[PDB]
């Protein structure tokens, strides 16, 4: 019997920082953001946007064990671009998209619900 | 004297020594090479072996009864 | 379900299941053996595919969401009986709440659940360090001999019967109900010879999904079927799908002649699936279509009784038998594993003496005995006056200390009663 | 405390050191009654 | 072949083919504690006391019995310290 | 009787001296854990909290051990007993106020086990040396011994209610030996057949035959997600084999990244023409058999069990005899 | 305590002297009363 | 058996605890002058402090039988000095060789509104004493010589009666708890005052 | 034992359909007809009803 | 002790929590203000009555324990260690901890600090504190803080605080700033929505 | 180097399903929002059954599982009910949970089906959705079940009791135009509902340089919320996790020092 | 039990417990079987 709380998957602990930028000594302009207590919901979404940016040379997410919640994302970028800048920009760009869909859905339901017909 | 034993350390004398040196460091023994961000007695001592500097001499008793006594520095690190 | 009077029967070790279901594919002759009355498993949307890897070597992946809507939930009843004994001429094992006021040996625990009669009531939640039945024997003040549960019972007691035994004494039966949700490790097995423990469980969202939303509750590995050739599990996978969409129990009598693989398949084709069972799935974590079309379908799964909780054993500084000083067993299954000769010999081969010395001596029986040097016989060694004397040799200056296994000291002491006199000569 | 009878199913309250025989009918198998404490389960 | 020769040389070593099933090598040149390893433990020892046969205590199975580091690998060498080498010690502790 | 007590099987002669019931050990079911290195085991939390190494308190660690004792018993990163200098042991369940305990140099804390330890993992029908090999723990939430698939072949298990035992070396002298003479990384080439005992097994072979085939081409999104799973990468994407029409990398190229250092090996894939070697097209291979690995880059050919598995001359064996032990372990984990 | 630790190197087996046994016994010149205790 | 709760990551971050090594002895008033002159000679050359202070001990009567004891000290003599609040742990003395009393100690300077905060929190004032005497120091070691005075009347410091003609002398070191041999240095210093006054570790019990 | 409140796969509430399924079957509807009429179309939402052994029916025959 | 005012400014529109701070801080930088380090205010709570312990980074060693209307004790950091030691005896509460972390901007003897009371892991709200170190007198330095706030804060400028309370010649205290922070924190914890 | 522009297009609505079609978006943005429709939209459901008398033939933790998976009407009060940790209500308590009570004693001869109708709520708005009725337990003469339970608010990653939707169904590229899946033999595979191919053609021709776009959806609400709100509440929620990470990233980029 | 204690003693004479020489040099070649791999001799088979 080893059944742990299933809310811990997203619940941050007292001694747990959510994002910990660990710069890579081996490669210049490379940073490892290690969001803890997230998963592949936010890992595929963040990596998807970093990739669209042309300046981003490499970008990806590995959830190191399925039974331990963490993501590790690395954004190595051209010299002028900063990995921290690439991370800060995408969260905003996705937020615009999400805000756009939300606004657009509301536009859509009202017509259909009231019956565009 | 006449060392007849092989110059290289044996697979098993690199184990008892790495372990013995380690009980010394953990017990507060002086260290013999720089240790940086390292607090683990085996890592501190596996490092010394890399440099040939551990303070121990190995009595390889021969089958007949005579203790040839090679020293850490002379023995060639096999790893 | 074992028999339908589970509520009054009270046998040791009996496990019911929350939702037993009749199989979608049924042999015609099952009805004869009361199986649509006492089924032993649940039809699972199983999907023979390789996913994250945790499904290799007879391992099934499983849906955390479905084992949460009830799939395979079970209760593990275990009955415990204590009989009042009047064997003593004056010794009576009466039934009472032992109280620190009158019984000398009240042990360290919570004796506050036992009610007045002595029996924990139905409905409580027994835990470690709780005393379920309390009895106070009377010595010629009143040593309390009470009953303690072992470890991890932690099951709300369901019934406490108090009634006369065949011997004519007064006895009680307590059934301590415990719920058992499927976890990582529990054996589950199909009806075609394939048995497999779970390797990870994953939630509905992060699992492969059909294009109408049907996420598989079990993902058995593809590699297991070949070498063993159970090509009947895959036929019942097809027929169950045909039966589910046509709504009828599908018969699979050993020889029906109306079931070649092809005839069952053509029926499945009308409903709209690949004639041969494959369906198009999409990776759950990324969403991208898994290239190869996974074979999915409904197949009966039986949940074997064996569970990890019964198997798990662990030990460390555990209770020791005083007579031979080698580990024994108390609560918690603290009797450890055994280093028998076979595994006492790989260690010599690896050449590892110190592990062997540690596992054999330090771990099981570490003793130091003070031995006289001139004669190898053992030596009185007062600790408080710090004197060490070998009476019979009149030596107080030469008493060495030698570490020996306790198991061996007793061989040395026992041999001496027989008069052989080993000298543990140190020189 | 309050034991429950098996046949006539009367709850015959019995103090300690008493015979566990029920009145009216002689069903000598008697089951203890639910705790008056409260235990709280999570639906989980 | 290494493994093949040793089984086929240890067996044919003292000069007579030796059965090596528990019965074949049951007769052996061993200290009483080693020959107390096989069911005659009570009997061999009583004979041993009368005949005063010291057990040389030099066997892997012999030492493990008395909890002494055995003469196996990791066991055949005693280690001694260096008095001169400790000078380089970068005493820090 | 005394003669009866020291008798035969079960007597102080066998039952109590040669084989005894050792402590600091645990047994449980083994389920698959691919995301573990070949030298990791995942002890269940209860077993890890039910066993303990002993850490001599020292100036360097006195800081952490203060918290472990304060938090002892209550939480998994806690200490249970603090054996003292004269040998007494302040069991911490009953010390009334664990917070106030005073640790000193020379005193040893029984820290509950934790990631990074060494344990000798053994199967019960022990026979070959590969039966008792050492693993580094990595404590995980569920109650199962989590093992990598590659090490199952030497253990000879398959995870179907199989049960394996975990014995914890308990002193720094023994940890050194388990670490240096029997760690799964150092026992890949057995002396019985001079062959690697453990080879890429179940799914990972059916995948390697297909990742490494002539028609496989992975696009940019896939290469980066895949290369983040390599722990030997120098961080540089390679140049895609097909460039201008679109940038599509070839499977062989991204398998030449897992391959360690430089190795030269030439072998035959499981499907091999019985005549191609002699005739024309010998070195252009119409069917892509004839694996050639030159300099550490598969230059041609599909990989089979003989090329990647447990046979003499296997790609795994070339590495052990040239490149090393730890590098070979890393390469196996990355391939999986 | 003070007595030094050391390694058994040879074990010698002999029937023990009737006299040595007498001297080593803590019991005074032979167990006498059969009953373990009365007070 | 059981899932001990998992717990966080911060292990190194935090504070080491402060052990107080204490040796306590008494001097009769007639010989006080000889001891004062003697301590001045052995100790560092600093003019004597001549401190006067009022200390009230607060105990918390919670469900657990042992009441938490926090000692609050106000310096009446030194104006504009903050109240000091200290917690003293159970004796950790073990080795006979140490010949010292070891207790866990936390020292916290507090604002004047300390009495009200403690009473609202629920701590209850129990016993109050006024201590007057001289303080001298050698290295880390601090020697305090003081004459405890009983306080009568519910609240005030105007009138005090002497608890004893004699004065307690306490040698105290607030060590960081790193390494040891702190007790050895203390034993040596205590030995010098031993002919003038026998400073020994006296157990608080009876 | 009792119809499970929600299908194990999707989670549709199927628990509320047993009384009619038994009943619609009673009128004459075929197993195909009842499942479709109540609203279950996915293969999972059907297997709970097509295959449930009512058991509380027969443990209610034991007198309390 | 220099007169201080703290208020919460709503993000407004669809501006994300962080987006609004970024903009407000840039507006402060557009006052000629120069950054003078970073400030962290971490507070923990107890359900005992109710205890609050808060510590501004501006004060390096002090820990403030406030008992609602009851007195505030300004104590050394060893106070937190005493609190942890008592912990088994003490009450703990359930994840009520509240922290505001933001940049410090200095504009000619006025220090302005804008931060996001991030509750636990999720940000919600915004706290602005303007302090005047030269102004030892308080309750009538309100004209100053008000004019400066109308300069940058504009709308949502606070009409004083009650920590000034009754008109008095009483000097402003570090305790008063902590009481303002406690009221602001109670409001974020309960504003909801 | 910036955000795409995504459009939506409801194609059918019903009280229990909304088939939107989404367009001009990344495969990931879709899979991510599909996962938030399943495991992050909040709902209110039972979580503290305390049983006072159960003479039913089932145990008293099968009259828990059963109450828990009942679907209660979250309505708009999930917006105004804080989580137990957020509420700081020291576990459950009014305003941090909704109280549900039941009382059935079967004294008449016929079996008395107990059903969701008998779960009664102190808050009028949250009442079991069926308001036919899930059967909690059939009862015989003389047996009683009385229970007190409180319903805390819930995500779905914690347990499937708080899962708003049943079959969330997704699909892009109905004809395998980008040949993501290589039909072993294209002929026998039945056509997708959203097909545009002519009947004769087996599958459409390879169009290589086209990333995936045109994600279909069919959220089917179990009943706790109306199906549209499950879509909108997912999208708000994803924003919060995204908009929460930025705060921490910033409160951490500055203090890299 | 029969091959209980043959060891490669320090001068390479594989010897049993009594110190008797069972094999003069281990395996007749002195090479331990882990680093040895199969090679084609190349001169025995070819024609004169
Ligand atoms: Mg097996
Ligand atoms: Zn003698
Ligand atoms: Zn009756
Ligand atoms: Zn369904
Ligand atoms: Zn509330």
């Amino acid at each position: 019997m080893n059944a742990p709380p299933a809310f811990e998957s997203f619940l941050l602990f007292e001694g747990e920082k959510k994002i910990t930028i660990n710069k890579d000594t081996k490669v210049p302009n490379a940073c490892l953001f290690t969001i803890n207590k997230e998963d592949h919901t936010l890992g595929n979404i963040i990596k998807s946007q970093l990739l669209k940016d042309p300046q981003v040379l490499f970008a990806g997410y590995k959830v190191p064990h399925p039974l331990e919640h963490k993501i590790i994302i690395r954004v190595q970028t051209t010299p002028d671009y900063s990995p921290q800048e690439a991370f800060t920009n995408a969260i905003t760009d996705l937020i615009s998209e999400l805000s756009l869909l939300e606004e657009r859905f509301r536009v859509a339901i009202k017509d259909k619900q009231e019956g565009i017909e | 004297q006449k060392r007849i034993t092989t110059p290289y350390m044996t697979k098993y004398e690199r184990a008892r020594v790495l372990g013995t040196r380690a009980l010394q460091i953990a017990m507060c023994a002086p260290v013999m090479v720089e240790l940086e961000g390292e607090t683990d007695p085996l890592l501190i001592a596996m490092k010394e072996l890399k440099a040939r500097k551990i303070p121990i001499i190995i009595r390889r008793y021969l089958p007949d009864g005579s203790y040839e006594d090679w020293g850490v520095d002379e023995l060639i690190i096999s790893d | 379900v074992y028999i339908t009077n589970f509520h009054v029967r009270m046998d040791t070790l009996a496990h019911v299941l929350y939702y037993p279901q009749k199989p979608l594919v049924t042999t015609r002759s099952m009805e004869y053996l009361r199986f649509r009355e006492l089924p032993a498993g649940i039809n699972s949307i199983v999907a023979i595919a390789s996913y994250t890897g945790y499904n290799q070597e007879d391992s099934v992946i499983m849906n955390r969401s479905a084992v949460d809507r009830g799939f395979f939930r079970s209760v593990f009843y275990r009955s415990y009986k204590e009989q009042e004994s009047k064997k003593g001429f004056d010794q009576e094992e009466v039934f009472e709440k032992p109280t620190r006021e009158t019984c000398q040996g009240m042990r360290h625990a919570i004796y506050d659940k036992l009610d007045d009669d002595g029996l924990i009531a139905p409905g409580v939640r027994v835990s470690g360090d709780d005393v379920i039945i309390g009895k106070t024997v009377t010595l010629p003040t009143k040593r309390d001999c009470s009953t303690f549960l072992r470890t991890s019972e932690t099951g709300i007691v369901d019934q406490v019967m108090v009634t006369l035994n065949q011997e004519g004494y007064k006895f009680c039966k307590i059934r301590v109900r415990s719920v058992r949700i499927p976890q990582i490790g529990d054996k589950f097995a199909s009806r075609h010879g394939q048995k497999g423990t779970c390797g990870i469980q994953y939630r509905q969202e992060d699992m492969p999904f059909t294009c109408e939303g049907i996420t598989p509750d079990i993902i058995i590995n593809p590699h297991a079927i070949p070498s063993r050739m159970t090509i009947g599990h895959l036929i019942e996978c097809l027929q169950g799908k045909v039966s589910a969409n046509k709504g009828e129990i599908g018969d699979a009598t050993p020889f029906n002649d109306a079931v070649n693989v092809q005839k069952i398949s053509n029926l499945l084709s009308d409903y709209g699936y690949h004639l041969r069972g494959n369906e198009v799935l999409y990776n759950g974590f990324t969403g991208r279509k898994i290239t190869s079309q996974i074979f999915i379908g409904p197949t009966y799964y039986q949940r074997l009784k064996h569970m990890v909780d019964d198997k798990i054993h662990s030990r460390a500084r555990g209770p020791i038998q005083i007579l031979n000083r080698q580990p024994m067993e108390g609560r918690s299954r603290d009797g450890g594993l055994r280093f028998g000769e076979m595994e006492r010999d790989c260690q010599i081969a690896h050449g590892a003496a110190q592990f062997l010395r540690e596992r054999l001596f330090e771990a099981s029986d570490p003793y130091q005995v003070h031995v006289c040097n001139l004669c190898g016989i053992m030596a009185i060694a007062n600790t408080r006056t710090h004197t060490y004397e070998c009476r019979g040799c009149r030596n107080k200056t030469q008493i060495s200390l030698v570490r020996m296994p306790y198991a061996c000291k007793l061989l040395f002491q026992e041999l001496m009663s027989m008069s052989i006199a080993p000298r543990m000569m140190s020189v | 405390m309050i034991y429950i009878c098996g046949e006539c199913h009367t709850e015959n309250e019995i103090k300690s050191r008493d015979p566990i025989r029920c009145r009216e009918c002689g069903y000598r198998i008697m089951y203890k009654k639910r705790t008056k404490r409260l235990v709280v389960f999570d639906a989980r | 072949y290494r493994h093949l020769a040793l089984l086929c040389d240890t067996m044919t070593c003292r000069g007579h083919l030796m059965a090596i099933t528990r019965h074949g090598v049951n007769r052996q040149d061993t200290g009483p504690l080693m020959k107390c390893s096989f069911e005659e433990t009570v009997d061999v020892l009583m004979e041993a006391a009368a005949h005063g046969e010291s057990d040389p205590m030099k066997g892997v199975s012999e030492n493990i019995m008395l909890g002494q580091l055995a003469p196996a690998g990791t066991g055949c060498f005693d280690l001694l310290l260096d008095a001169e080498k400790c000078k380089y010690g970068m005493e820090i502790p | 009787s005394l003669k009866q007590r020291l008798k035969g099987k079960e007597g102080r002669v066998r039952g109590n001296l040669m084989g005894k019931r050792v402590d600091f050990s645990a047994r449980t079911v083994i389920t698959p854990d691919p995301n573990l290195s070949i030298d990791q085991v995942g002890v269940p939390r209860s077993i890890a909290a039910n066993m303990t190494f002993a850490e001599i308190v020292t100036p360097f660690n006195i800081d952490r051990l203060q918290e472990l004792v304060r938090r002892g018993n209550s939480q998994y990163p806690g200490a249970k007993y603090i054996i003292r200098d004269n040998g007494d042991r302040i069991d911490l369940r009953f010390h009334p106020k664990p917070s106030d305990l005073h640790l000193q140099t020379g005193y040893k804390v029984e820290r509950h086990m934790c990631d990074g330890d060494i344990v000798i993992f053994n199967r019960q029908p022990t026979l070959h040396k590969m039966s008792m090999m050492g693993h580094r723990v990595r404590i995980l939430p569920w109650s199962t011994f989590r093992l990598n698939l590659s090490v199952t072949t030497p253990y000879n298990a398959d995870f179907d209610g199989d049960e394996m035992n975990l014995h914890l070396p308990q002193s720094l002298e023994t940890r050194a030996e388990i670490q240096e003479l029997a760690m799964v990384p150092r026992m890949i080439v057995t002396p019985q057949s001079n062959r690697p005992v453990m080879g890429i097994v179940q799914d990972t072979l059916t995948a390697v035959r297909k990742f490494t085939k002539r028609d496989v081409f992975l696009e940019r999104g896939e290469v980066m997600n895949l290369l983040m799973f390599l722990s030997t990468w120098d961080g540089k994407v390679p140049q895609p084999a097909i460039l201008k029409p679109r940038p599509l990398w070839t499977g062989k190229q991204i398998f030449s990244l897992i391959i360690p250092g430089h190795i030269n090996c030439i072998r035959t894939h499981s499907t091999h023409p019985d005549d191609e070697d002699s005739g024309p097209y010998k070195h252009i291979s119409p069917g892509d058999t004839k694996v050639v690995v030159e300099n550490g880059e598969l230059i041609m050919g599909i990989l089979c069990k003989k090329s990647l598995g447990t046979s003499a001359g296997s790609l795994v064996h070339i590495s052990y005899l040239e490149m090393g032990h730890d590098i070979t372990r890393l390469f196996y984990s990355n391939i999986q | 305590s003070a007595c030094p630790l050391r390694t058994i190197k040879r074990v010698q087996f002999g029937v023990l002297s009737p006299d040595e046994l007498k001297r080593m016994s803590v019991t005074e010149g032979g167990i006498k009363y059969p009953e373990t205790t009365e007070g | 058996m059981e899932a001990p709760p998992v717990t966080m990551m911060p292990v190194t971050g935090g504070t080491i605890n402060m052990m107080e090594y204490l040796l306590q002895g008494s001097v009769l008033d007639h010989s006080l002058e000889s001891l004062i002159h003697r301590l001045r000679g052995l100790c560092d050359n600093m003019e004597p402090e001549t401190f006067l202070d009022h200390e009230m001990v607060f105990l918390l009567k919670g469900q657990q039988a042992s009441p938490f004891v926090l000692r609050a000290r106000r310096s009446m003599d030194r104006a504009g000095a903050p109240w000091h609040l200290r917690y003293l742990g159970q004796p950790e003395m073990g080795d006979k060789n140490r010949h010292a009393l070891v207790r866990n100690c936390v020292d916290i300077a507090t604002s004047e509104n300390l009495t009200d905060f403690l009473m609202e929190m629920g701590f209850r004032m129990d016993h109050e004493f006024v201590a007057k005497g001289h303080l001298f120091r050698k290295g880390i070691m601090k020697i305090m010589v003081y004459k405890i005075f009983r306080i009568l009347v519910p609240g005030n410091t105007d009138s005090t009666e002497a608890l004893s003609l004699s004065y307690l002398v306490e040698l105290s070191v607030v060590a960081p708890a790193g390494q040891d041999m702190v007790s050895d240095d203390m034993k040596n210093f205590a030995e010098q005052l031993k002919p003038l006054v026998h400073l020994e570790k006296i157990d608080p019990k009876r | 034992m009792i119809i499970p409140v929600r299908c194990f796969t999707c989670g549709k509430i199927v628990g509320n359909k047993w009384e009619a399924y038994l009943g619609l079957l009673q009128a004459e509807y075929t197993e195909g007809d009842a499942l479709d009429a109540l609203g279950l179309k996915r293969y999972c939402c059907r297997r709970m009803l097509l295959a449930h052994v009512d058991l509380i029916e027969k443990l209610l025959n034991y007198a309390p | 002790m220099g007169v201080t005012c703290v208020s919460q400014m709503p993000v407004a529109e669809g501006k994300s929590v962080q987006q609004t701070v970024e903009l407000l801080t840039r507006k402060l930088e557009m006052l000629g203000a120069e950054k003078q380090g970073t400030f962290c205010v971490d507070c923990e709570t107890y359900h005992t009555k109710l205890m609050y312990v808060m510590h501004n980074s501006e004060y390096p060693l002090s820990c403030f324990a406030l008992f609602e209307n009851g007195p505030c004790l300004i104590a050394d950091t060893n106070f937190d260690v005493l609190m942890v030691k008592l912990k088994g005896f003490f009450q703990s509460a359930k994840a009520s901890k509240i922290e505001t972390r933001g940049t410090r901007y200095q504009y000619c003897d006025f220090l302005v600090k804008v931060g996001t009371v991030t509750m636990g892991p999720s940000a919600r709200g915004i706290s602005v504190e303007v302090e005047y170190g030269p102004c030892v007198v308080a309750s009538d330095c309100w004209s100053l803080l008000l004019e400066f706030l109308q300069s940058f804060l504009g709308s949502h400028t606070p009409g004083a605080p009650a920590v000034f309370g009754n008109r008095h010649d009483a000097v402003y205290g570090p305790a008063d700033t902590m009481v303002q922070y406690m009221e602001l924190f109670n409001k974020i914890r309960k504003q909801q929505q | 180097p910036y955000a795409n522009q995504p459009t939506v297009r409801i194609t059918e609505l019903t009280d229990e399903n909304v088939k939107f079609i989404i367009e001009n978006t990344d495969l990931a943005v879709a899979n991510s929002i599909r996962r938030v429709f399943i495991a992050e939209v909040p709902i209110i459901a039972i979580d503290w059954v305390q049983i006072d008398a159960n003479s039913s033939v089932l145990h008293d933790e099968f009259i828990a599982h059963r109450l828990g998976l009942i679907p209660l009407t979250s309505d708009d009060i999930v917006d105004k009910l804080q989580y137990s940790r957020d509420c700081t209500c020291e576990e459950f308590c009014p305003e941090c949970s909704v109280e549900f009570t039941l009382d059935v004693r079967c004294n008449e001869d016929q079996t008395r089906h107990v059903t969701s109708r008998d779960l009664i709520s102190n808050s009028p708005r949250v009442i079991p959705v069926t308001s036919d009725d899930i059967l909690i337990v059939k009862l015989r003469k003389g047996q009683e079940l009385r229970l007190r339970a409180y319903a805390k608010k819930g995500f779905g990653k914690e347990h499937a009791k708080w899962n708003p939707t049943a079959g969330v169904a997704f699909e892009y590229d109905p004809d395998n135009a980008l040949r993501h899946t290589v039909y072993p033999k294209p002929e026998e595979w039945p056509k997708s509902e959203y097909s545009e191919l002519d009947e004769d053609e087996s599958q459409a021709p390879y169009d290589p340089n086209g990333k995936p776009e045109r994600f279909y959806y069919n959220v089917e609400s179990c009943g706790s919320l109306r199906p549209e709100t499950i879509v909108l509440s997912a999208l708000s929620g994803l924003k919060k996790k995204l908009s929460d990470l930025q705060t921490q990233l910033s409160h951490e980029i500055q203090s890299d020092v | 039990k029969s091959m209980e204690s043959v060891m490669v003693k320090y001068d390479a004479t594989v010897r049993n417990s009594i110190n008797q020489v069972v094999q003069l040099r281990y395996g007749e070649d002195g090479l331990a079987g882990e680093s040895v791999e199969f090679q084609n001799l190349a001169t025995l088979k070819p024609s004169n």
